[PDB]
């Protein structure tokens, strides 16, 4: 409530990093 | 994008469900205040 978006935010930034990780997999291959 | 879309419908879920019980704050709670000092003002 005060932190309802807070706990889910870092989860979303973890999900954010997987995309750029696959794009670095594309920058390697 | 398909991945910050996650952040979209979740706020479309969360904030409306978060909008909920403040209606009871408007709903539930003549006199309202009972202190000797609070009625001085």
């Amino acid at each position: 409530s005060f932190a309802g978006v807070f706990c889910i935010l870092a989860i979303g930034l973890l999900l954010a990093c997987l995309v750029a990780a696959l794009e670095l997999w594309w920058n390697s291959n | 994008a398909m991945r910050i879309v996650m952040g979209s419908w979740w706020l479309f879920t969360l904030i409306v469900c978060s909008s909920y019980t403040a209606n009871l704050a408007a709903f539930l709670t003549p006199v309202r205040t009972f202190q000797d000092l609070s009625k001085q003002l």
